[PDB]
């Protein structure tokens, strides 16, 4: 609900793991949609490289399982 | 606008929380009502030139 | 040695049509040298085209063959396929009743209809459905062969598609000559869907729209979308049916016989062309019906393979491996009051545009009716509350929870006949109350924005922007970042506010602590000119210039545009104070980097007012609308639309 991730923008930059639980979770929602949009332009291919991306800083904010 | 006067003026009291139903005072009538639209009028007019800030700063500091 | 055959079946004027060429010089852009060959059966029965093919086979060799004929033709395009699977020879078939789709066809058989088949077609219908938000359908259908492959195709595009089709009954009727009348009566008195679906032959059609027409079916409460099969002559349509009919055709629509002609050969030459492209020869020549060769002639299959696939001219002329059309650009005709088949819409790859963005429906006596129900919105772009975007490409539509919006059609966008109006998807605050009022009054609208002006000012005496559409009755409303004052309420009537806002101060990162602060009223009262100003043509102006005299003769100088470029400039130094509106002033602090503020704390705000739905003077929607906002007011459902919307990042 963070109005940084609800307003994006081409600077701030946040995805998850392509074709995955997360994924389809933000594609059922409607009042997700934006953040969807925008998440799915950026989507990562697997976990352990999403990681590697947060530690680079090539990726702001990973969304994952707990 | 009166909890807001009452805690200003008489003090020891506090206001917590942030407004949950925003509305706004009216002048009521019987309805449909021929002089609505006048008064309503008058109303706007006393938005725009000074009116109401200075209905607001001599009574309600 | 390429040899192509072209044989003309239609019943009206052949020896002029034959006469018509029956030339070897056409065909020239071609890259091939055609060699063409009229036959031109003379009454197609079957023994006549039989006996006139073998004839034609055993005596020139030709390599393909093109055929047409006309539209009442039921069951030629079997024995087309029949004589193709005898004799291994690509036929073409274009026009007339011989090109409608057959879906197994004699697996070895080169038969290559030029038409599209039946699920396409429903899926053009369906995106139709879609474009307008029509739902709730009935189908009727006759006894007619295939019907069980239509039902089982609508019922397979329903099921699969992103929205929720919903359909409502389907009903078999006989609709055959001197029959059982009462029954189809009995049963077309009983349905009540909004649109209907039909499909049965040309007779058939007549006959059902006559009995709809005496089921009273055919006003304008009642749209009709029918496949190719109902129509038939498209230049002479018959006067059973009702204005309004929709079907969906290919390019070869109002297209003349010899294009028709020159197309098909041109495929063929194509295929020809390729196929000596790749073997370095052409490929054999068909044998004779009086012999069968088992073999499949792994040549012929690969000439098959090669003619599938070909462009020509720039469109598609892909067939699929059932033999007919497959991804052809189509367009979607309708029956206007001229009673003439107009083209509505077109289907360019898998994307639709229509002409018209809303439906228009005609009276039974050829008066055009216009719903009370269907509200017209003026609204303008406002980047917290109303945003605009191009749809996405990829679905050719655009993301849900995004309402689709024209733009003003003064300036004919359409470059011939693909769309007068630029189709954009507007989303945002403004769009959720509007789309929670539609949901809640259940009133049905469209959505263009307004390219005269901005929100509106009076100049020489007339009004532009949304003031001037709503004023002058071109809209039912406009909605969007309209501030509620004494001259717009005498001039227009306005709803309740639905959201409050003011004249604000934005400053970047407390010198100034009032409007009315000696800095303002007296620009020369100390320190050089002090840079402040403010968008023209809007409420804050009018306002500054009723009041403050002095005020708005220095803003004059500072006349900024582009808010964003106001926001800009504030940043770089060129400007120290920006008068504008309070309700977008505190959402471009919330999202700044640098974080500007606005005077004071809460930014007290001066003339405080609201943004309202502007409407028609004395108009019959203002009660319902005031209590429906007040509602939603009430429920919550604005603070929710306020924290789904407008928060900001450094607010709190
Ligand atoms: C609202 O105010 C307007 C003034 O702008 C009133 O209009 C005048 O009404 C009087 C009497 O009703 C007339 O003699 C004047 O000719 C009107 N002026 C104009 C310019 O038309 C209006 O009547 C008021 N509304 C009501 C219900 O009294
Ligand atoms: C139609 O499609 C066929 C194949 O589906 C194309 O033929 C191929 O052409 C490429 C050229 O690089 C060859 O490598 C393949 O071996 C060919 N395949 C076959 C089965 O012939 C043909 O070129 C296409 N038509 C056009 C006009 O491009
Ligand atoms: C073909 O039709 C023409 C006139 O339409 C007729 O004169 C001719 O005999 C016909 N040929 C046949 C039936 O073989
Ligand atoms: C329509 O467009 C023209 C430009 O072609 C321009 O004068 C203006 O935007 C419009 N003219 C009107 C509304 O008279
Ligand atoms: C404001 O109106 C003036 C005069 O009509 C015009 O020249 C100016 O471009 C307008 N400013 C806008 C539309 O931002
Ligand atoms: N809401 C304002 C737009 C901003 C302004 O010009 O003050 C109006 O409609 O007048």
């Amino acid at each position: 609900n963070d109005p940084r991730l609800r307003n994006p923008s081409d600077k701030f930059i946040y995805a998850t793991v392509k074709q995955s639980s997360v994924d389809i979770y933000f594609r059922r929602q409607v009042e997700l949609s934006t953040m969807y949009r925008h998440m799915e332009k950026h989507n990562y291919e697997s976990a352990a490289e999403a990681i590697q991306a947060v530690r680079d800083n090539k990726l702001h904010a990973f969304i994952w399982d707990s | 606008a009166v909890l807001e006067f009452e805690a200003s003026q008489k003090c020891d009291l506090v206001t917590t929380g942030e407004l949950f139903f925003r509305s706004g005072f009216g002048i009521g009538m019987r309805k449909d009502s021929p002089w609505k639209q006048n008064v309503s009028l008058s109303i706007l007019k006393s938005h725009e030139n000074g009116f109401m800030e200075d209905l607001d700063k001599t009574w309600v500091r | 040695a390429v040899t192509v055959a072209v044989v003309f079946g239609s019943s009206g004027p052949l020896q002029t049509q034959a006469r018509t060429r029956l030339t070897s010089q056409n065909f020239l852009d071609l890259p091939l040298e055609i060699q063409p060959l009229t036959v031109g059966v003379n009454n197609t029965n079957p023994s006549s085209i039989l006996t006139q093919i073998c004839g034609l086979l055993g005596a020139a060799r030709v390599h393909g063959i093109v055929f047409e004929d006309n539209v009442d033709t039921e069951a030629v395009a079997q024995l087309l396929d029949f004589v193709s699977s005898q004799t291994h020879v690509p036929i073409l078939s274009i026009s007339g009743g011989s090109a409608v789709v057959l879906t197994p066809k004699e697996p070895g058989s080169a038969f290559l209809q030029l038409g599209v088949s039946l699920e396409q077609q429903l899926q053009v219908l369906f995106k139709v459905l879609e474009e307008y938000d029509w739902s709730a359908f009935a189908v009727i259908t006759s006894l007619h062969p295939g019907h069980a492959l239509f039902l089982e195709g609508v019922r397979a595009v329903a099921d699969a598609s992103y929205l929720s089709w919903r359909l409502l009954d389907v009903l078999t009727l006989e609709l055959g000559p001197g029959g059982p009348r009462a029954r189809t009566q009995r049963l077309l008195r009983q349905v009540d869907a909004p649109v209907l679906v039909a499909y049965c032959s040309r007779e058939e059609a007549e006959v059902l729209f006559a009995e709809a027409a005496q089921a009273g079916l055919v006003g304008p409460g009642h749209v009709w979308l029918v496949p190719n099969l109902a129509l038939g002559s498209t230049d002479a349509p018959p006067a059973a049916f009702p204005v309004g009919l929709i079907s969906v055709v290919t390019e070869s629509w109002r297209l003349s016989l010899r294009q028709k002609v020159r197309d098909g050969v041109a495929i063929l030459a194509l295929g020809a062309h390729s196929y000596r492209r790749q073997y370095g020869t052409l490929p054999a020549p068909a044998g004779d019906c009086r012999s069968h060769p088992g073999p499949v002639s792994p040549a012929r299959e690969a000439f098959y393979r090669h003619l599938l696939n070909v462009t020509w001219e720039g469109r598609d002329f892909s067939f699929s491996p059932g033999g007919y059309l497959v991804r052809p650009t189509m367009v979607v005709i309708a029956l206007n009051r001229h009673r003439l088949w107009e083209m509505v819409g077109r289907w360019d790859h898998g994307v639709l545009y229509m002409k018209y963005p809303v439906w228009p429906r005609y009276s039974t006596s050829l008066q055009p009716v216009v719903d009370s129900r269907h509200l017209t919105v003026a609204t303008l772009e406002e980047r917290p509350f109303v945003i605009v975007e191009s749809p996405d490409p990829g679905t050719g539509g655009c993301v849900p929870n995004t309402v689709p919006c024209r733009r003003q059609s003064n300036h004919t966008f359409s470059s011939g006949d693909l769309t007068p109006y630029t189709k954009l998807c507007c989303k945002g605050f403004c769009i959720d109350i509007l789309k929670k009022l539609a949901k809640v009054v259940k009133f049905s609208y469209d959505l263009y924005l307004v390219t005269n002006g901005k929100h509106g000012k009076r100049v020489r005496g007339v009004w532009n922007g949304m003031i001037g559409e709503v004023y002058y009755k071109r809209a039912d409303m406009a909605i969007g970042s309209l501030t509620i004052n004494e001259e717009r309420s005498e001039i227009i009537d306005f709803s309740v506010p639905f959201v409050e806002t003011g004249i604000s101060v934005m400053v970047s990162r407390d010198t100034v602590s009032g409007l009315s602060d000696k800095k303002f009223q007296r620009p020369q009262d100390q320190y050089p000119p002090f840079r402040f100003g403010t968008v023209p043509n809007g409420s804050t102006e009018r306002n500054i210039r009723s009041n403050y005299r002095d005020m708005h003769t220095h803003m004059v100088k500072f006349n900024q545009r582009s808010v964003e470029d106001a926001l800009t400039s504030l940043k770089m130094g060129k400007l120290d104070a920006f008068i504008y509106d309070a309700a977008v002033l505190n959402y471009m602090a919330g999202k700044d980097e640098g974080c500007k503020l606005v005077t004071i704390g809460s930014g007290k705000v001066f003339a405080t007012t609201g943004y309202g739905i502007a409407m028609q003077k004395d108009s019959h929607w203002k009660r319902a609308i005031d209590l429906a906002l007040l509602q939603l007011l009430g429920d919550g459902e604005t603070q929710k639309l306020e924290t789904v919307w407008l928060s900001g990042i450094c607010q709190n």
